[PDB]
């Protein structure tokens, strides 16, 4: 489970700078189209963590 | 998109928005209760004959960071605003969290939204009369549904009633 870990390491620092980039900014459907992305990995993995 | 509708589930802590969506989901109900951060799924579904995809963002009851919440609020096409009608103060709650979805969504006239009164399967523990929320409802202009996440009533209307009212909208545009 130390691979899936990493990886949600590496997707929440993707989503820490999506929100970074979106925070104040002009619409940008690509970017938050982008947001969910990320998170729907990110549930997927905490998903196969918990068997 | 009219084949990808975006929904965003809303509400203060404890009243069933992650045991809503993973019923609606994957037909599990756990009784467990592990406080969302922030969680999203996608689903394919046929809705009214048409084969569409639902994306869903499930938030935390309560968000740290202002920006995280409102990144998330502006994301959204339609919203789920959920209370449990066994805690009046979730029920009142609603009210601001209305608020902040309609400031960061200024620039749209009419938001696609429901209120959910959640956990029916427990009416002996009541704290929100039926009328009660159906008058907000009105106030609101919205539909009030009522539904259990853990029998599965509802579940199903209110996330294909939002849809529609996300599709009336994109069709208007
Ligand atoms: N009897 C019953 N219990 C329910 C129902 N919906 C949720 N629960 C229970 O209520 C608790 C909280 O559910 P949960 O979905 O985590 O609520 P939440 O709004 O996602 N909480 P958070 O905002 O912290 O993420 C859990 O113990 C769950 O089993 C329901 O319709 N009926
Ligand atoms: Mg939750």
């Amino acid at each position: 489970q130390a691979g899936i870990k990493e990886e949600i390491r590496r997707q929440e620092f993707l989503l820490n700078s999506l929100h970074r980039d979106l925070q104040g900014g002009i619409k940008d459907l690509s970017k938050e189209h982008r947001l969910w992305e990320v998170l729907r990995i990110l549930t997927a993995l905490r998903r196969k963590l918990r068997e | 998109s009219l084949a990808l509708h975006k929904v965003i589930m809303v509400g203060s802590g404890g009243v069933g928005k992650s045991a809503l969506t993973l019923q609606f989901m994957y037909d599990e109900f756990v009784e467990d209760y592990e406080p969302t951060k922030a969680d999203s799924y996608r689903k394919k579904v046929v809705l009214d004959g048409e084969e569409v995809q639902i994306d869903i963002l499930d938030t935390a009851g309560l968000e740290d960071y202002a920006a995280i919440r409102d990144n998330y609020f502006r994301s959204g096409e339609g919203f789920l605003l959920v209370f449990s009608i066994t805690e009046h103060e979730s029920f009142t709650a609603t009210a601001e969290f209305r608020e902040q979805i309609l400031r960061v969504k200024a620039e749209e006239d009419k938001i696609p939204l429901l209120v959910v009164g959640n956990k029916s399967d427990l009416e002996e523990r009541r704290q929100v009369p039926v009328e009660e929320a159906r008058s907000k409802a009105e106030e609101w202009g919205v539909q009030y549904v009522e539904t259990s996440a853990k029998t599965r009533a509802n579940v199903d209307k209110v996330f294909f009633d939002l849809m529609r009212e996300i599709r009336t909208k994109k069709m208007s545009e």
